[PDB]
């Protein structure tokens, strides 16, 4: 055994010492700029993926080899035109270069009516109604699946979507982008067995009504012919209009058609020391639709700069791992991450055991200045002692700037990949960013390149260096240490502000009549449990049959707060503070804010079975947390 | 491997269906061998210590919690041991449905029955790689 | 409805109207280009003869378009012409490169409107675009391609003696 | 007993009777009553088990819907 501040200074001289942009530069070459799923270039791709993790003598790589249906456009390509009644024809506006995948096949023509985001609440804001329309809408602080789900909600038949100049500074007036509108995630085409019977998918999250992206020149042409003001509230341009006329309306024709293709997923494990089966998940999305030197350029080149420090400091100097890491490359990630979910479709509920934290190396190289942190609840803690010793690359300063930091955590959405692992497998994950105020203005775009990236920021080998520093001081965190560094008294302040949510509407509560005794001894059996394993953490060993054991206990806390109460084929998202359904938690406080008025929306009996369905998972899961009968 | 011998003796049925049945001899020649290198494990371990010896224990004692289904709900059917346990997951109910194939009676549904061998063998590769452990274990 | 229509799908007239909206366009950015040199502090005359045509080429390139849509029979909804991007194109090399751009925008969109005629099964409108627009874009982008070339080689933006040389013995 | 009721409710019968015959069980007393069970399955059926008031059915158990 070595010492850990001096693996600390291992890990510091390994970060100084390797160059980061050469890979990124290296995708964005002419040989490898479409790398879209089905493809031949894909296919060399994986297999440079392979040769990078043969470079470094590791201990083995194979491939994750998957047959799965995905929908490709045919030769007929999208269009969105502008159709008059009075002459009865029609002017294309747009045939646009980039698609929303996983659209309905279908032609749909409707008045047009413009929405601020595609939300329930930018809905319920609106003037015309929204039945048998087409809504326009703009991308941002939302995925597309939602504003889909909205426009499902409200019988809406078409969402154009369209980057405005506000929120996305692009100079190109035309750039189309990428977009995929999966209700979950997952393959929505989900048949799931092997054959030529055509049965229906019906609990896959297929999207019955169709949806296609816009550029910005042809909504400005779009609000041409569209009236009424839009409001101040919603931060636009001067183009912006809400409506159409009395005799003009609004045409999408998508043709996206299926495809066989394969999919692999390149994995490299390396073995530990001491304990052989569990393991830290680094995962990173690798194809894209077009350059991806932020959404390709970055996960795969931090995963093999990753792997290119850990077998130095596995062959080189001897660092010690307590437990297996792994490097996992994914396909079919820009759709929703559709191979990772199939890849936990095998892997449900027989891998939290043994793999116990997602780190996102996704999305973690987008800016400069802010870091912000999404992740789950066990790992936060850790965070906390992470953001302790890095430095800040410009200012220079700490992370650790704001002690509010784990209460105005912006929760993770559906477009994400460590809300899969977070929602559905119930693996324990984490999302660092660094970013602005401004999104990402190049997420699936063709000018996502090395050139406009190393352009804006000078400093992307520094800003690559700290969060590949905090990646690998949460390896190092997780896989050295006698402990696990899991904070369980987070969870003390998530049930103990589930119980904050119903302290304030307890009168609504005794318009029922309920005494809800055994709910808050469902909230002390987790209390004593708490303060039990405390004590228990008071009496444990270090480098010892008790320690693994209590170390997957604290694994496992993430795990019970999913539902077992559901069917994941009906309901993939069981988790009750993050994941969504009926069963989970925001849908009880949706359901209890449908109380206050007199509304029909307000189901009781549902919300019944919600409220005690809700009661029974905080009991099991503060059983589960107790462990043995005697600890009561 | 009685399973897999009530399998052999209505391939017949699977083979009028065109599939191929290659995944569950492949969980089959994984719990094999998982039990073979466990046994030779138990050629290597001692006798009074505390790492390694209860660790296997405990290895032995979950393959009991492995056996249940991960595919049906405890709420639906409580019942998810696919050995000694009820339900239509199970694999009796497997070998019934699989009966009913016989005649033309509508008891026989085709895509229950798929869906239930599907998640069989899904279910038996699942216990093949929680038994064996980890992933050098293969 | 109309009486002279057949087999023309509705895609097909969404299309032309498309580019016939886009050849105004080009002819709008023409006009711009060759009245930006009429002005005393660039004063290229002939690149203003030069480019004050060009403009009536793809002004009758619009016209062609639209007696095209009139004889298959459908209507002509036309939107607005936008102003160009630029004004002060620096140079006379930097316009060419712009006109360079221009054309090839206005090929692609020939092509993907030769792909959806394609696709419909019309055969006239593929014929007329391979009789008609194809080949002449296809020797504008050349001769586009050859002066771009000459100005650079000539050592322009630099020497405006160059430009000066260029004006009065190519486009003379 | 519960299969006997749960299989006789698949049949979409109306009512289980259940004796005590002399060849199976060799009982000197005719008169005898015994005691059972009528749960397919274990666990707590009747479970509106939230803390309370309402009445509402079981609906996620398979209870038996005829007496017996």
């Amino acid at each position: 055994r070595l010492y850990w501040d001096d693996l600390k200074r291992k890990l510091s001289e390994k970060l100084d010492s390797t160059d980061f942009t050469s890979t990124i530069k290296l995708l964005n070459e002419n040989s490898y700029v479409p790398r879209e799923a089905g493809s031949q270039k894909d296919e060399n791709l994986a297999l440079y993926v392979e040769n990078q993790f043969r470079e470094f003598k590791l201990s083995k790589v194979w491939r994750d080899q998957h047959f799965v249906k995905i929908q490709v456009k045919d030769s007929a390509q999208n269009s969105v035109i502008i159709v008059d009644k009075n002459g009865r024809l029609v002017y294309l506006v747009e045939n646009p270069g980039g698609y929303v995948a996983y659209s309905k096949a279908a032609t749909v023509t409707g008045k047009l009516v413009h929405a601020n985001f595609g939300t329930k609440k930018d809905f319920e804001d609106l003037y015309t109604p929204v039945n048998g329309s087409i809504v326009i809408v703009r991308a941002g602080k939302i995925t597309f699946a939602e504003k889909v789900a909205n426009a499902e909600s409200l019988n809406a038949i078409g969402v154009l979507i369209y980057m405005d100049q506000t929120k996305f500074p692009i100079v190109n007036a035309e750039l189309s982008f990428f977009g995929h509108a999966h209700l979950g995630t997952g393959d929505p085409y989900t048949p799931g067995f092997p054959s030529t019977q055509f049965p229906p998918s019906r609990s896959s999250g297929l999207p019955n009504i169709p949806v296609q992206t816009i550029s910005r020149a042809a909504a400005e042409k779009l609000f041409g012919n569209m009236e009424g003001d839009c409001p101040s509230d919603w931060k636009t341009d001067s183009t912006c209009r809400m409506v159409t006329s009395e005799s003009k309306n609004v045409k999408l024709t998508v043709s996206n058609v299926l495809k066989e293709i394969k999919i692999l997923n390149i994995f490299g494990v390396i073995k530990g020391f001491v304990e052989p089966d569990h393991y830290v998940v680094v995962g990173a999305q690798r194809d894209a639709w077009g350059p991806g030197a932020a959404k390709s350029g970055v996960g795969t080149a931090l995963l093999l700069k990753l792997a290119q420090m850990f077998s130095d400091m596995v062959l080189k100097d001897g660092f010690q791992p307590s437990r297996s890491i792994i490097f996992a490359s994914w396909s079919a990630g820009d759709f929703g991450s559709v191979g990772a979910t199939e890849w936990l479709e095998g892997y449900l509920s027989s891998l939290h055991l043994k793999a116990f934290t997602y780190i996102n190396l996704d999305k973690a190289v987008l800016g400069t200045s802010n870091f912000k942190v999404s992740a789950s609840p066990l790992l936060y803690t850790l965070i906390e002692k992470t953001m302790q010793n890095v430095k800040h690359p410009v200012t220079g300063q700490f992370l650790y700037q704001d002690s509010n930091w784990a209460s105005k955590v912006e929760k993770l959405t559906l477009d994400n990949a460590a809300f899969p692992f977070l929602a559905y497998s119930g693996i324990p994950a984490v999302s660092f960013c660094f970013c602005e105020d401004t999104d990402y203005p190049y997420l699936g775009t063709t000018m996502d390149t090395y050139k406009e990236l190393i352009e804006r920021i000078p400093e992307l080998n520094k800003v690559a260096r700290a969060a590949a520093e905090v990646a690998g001081q949460f390896v190092i965190k997780l896989t050295h240490d006698v402990e696990l560094n899991l904070d369980y008294e987070r969870y003390n302040s998530q049930l103990l502000s589930f119980v904050r949510d119903l302290n304030q509407y307890r009168a609504d509560i005794k318009e029922m009549g309920l005494s809800l005794q055994w709910l808050y001894s469902a909230r002390g059996d987790f209390f004593r449990a708490t303060s039990r394993l405390t004590t228990d953490f008071g009496n444990a060993e270090k480098t010892d049959f008790v320690m693994k054991k209590l170390n997957d206990r604290v694994m496992r806390v993430e795990y019970h707060f999913l539902s077992p109460y559901v069917s994941p084929k009906e309901s993939p998202f069981r988790h009750v503070f993050w994941g969504s359904g009926s069963h989970t938690l925001p849908a009880l406080l949706e359901n209890l804010k449908l109380r206050k008025q007199n509304n029909g929306a307000f189901n009781e009996t549902l919300f019944r079975n919600q409220l005690a369905l809700a009661t029974w998972t905080i009991q099991g899961a503060a059983n589960a947390l107790s462990g043995d009968v005697w600890d009561i | 491997l009685s399973f897999v011998r009530d399998l052999n003796q209505y391939r017949a049925d699977i083979k009028e269906m065109g599939l191929s049945l290659q995944w569950l001899y492949s969980a089959r020649g994984d719990f094999f061998r998982a039990t073979s290198r466990l046994t030779t494990d138990f050629g290597n371990a001692e006798k009074t210590d505390r790492f390694v010896m209860k660790k296997l224990n405990d290895r032995v004692m979950r393959v009991e919690y492995h056996f249940l289904s991960p595919y049906v709900s405890p709420k639906e059917s409580p019942f998810r041991h696919v050995f000694w346990g009820s339900g239509s997951h199970t694999l009796p109910a497997l070998l019934e449905n699989l009966k009913l194939r016989k005649q033309n009676n509508g008891a026989f549904n085709e895509t229950l029955f798929r869906n239930q061998l599907a998640l069989a063998t899904w279910t038996i590769q699942g216990a093949a790689n929680a038994l064996s452990g980890d992933v050098w274990d293969i | 409805t109309s009486q002279v229509r057949q087999n023309y799908h509705q895609d097909s007239e969404a299309a032309i109207n498309r580019q016939i909206n886009l050849e105004l366009y080009a002819s709008y950015v023409y006009l711009s280009m060759s009245y930006y040199f009429d002005r005393d502090d660039v004063a290229l005359k002939n690149f203003a003869k030069y480019f004050l045509h060009q403009s009536h080429e793809e002004r009758e390139h619009a016209e062609k378009l639209m007696k095209l849509q009139n004889q298959r029979g459908g209507r002509i909804f036309l939107q607005d012409i936008k102003k160009p991007d630029c004004d002060d194109w620096e140079s006379g090399l930097n316009a060419m490169e712009c006109a360079l751009h221009l054309e090839k925008n206005v090929n692609q969109s020939l092509l993907e409107l030769h792909k959806l005629a394609t696709d419909k099964n019309d055969p006239h409108l593929c014929d007329f675009i391979e009789t008609h627009y194809l080949n002449e874009q296809v020797k504008a982008i050349k001769e586009l391609g050859d002066h771009v070339t000459n100005l650079r080689k000539m050592g322009a933006p630099e020497s405006g003696l160059a430009e000066y040389l260029f004006d009065k013995h190519t486009l003379g």
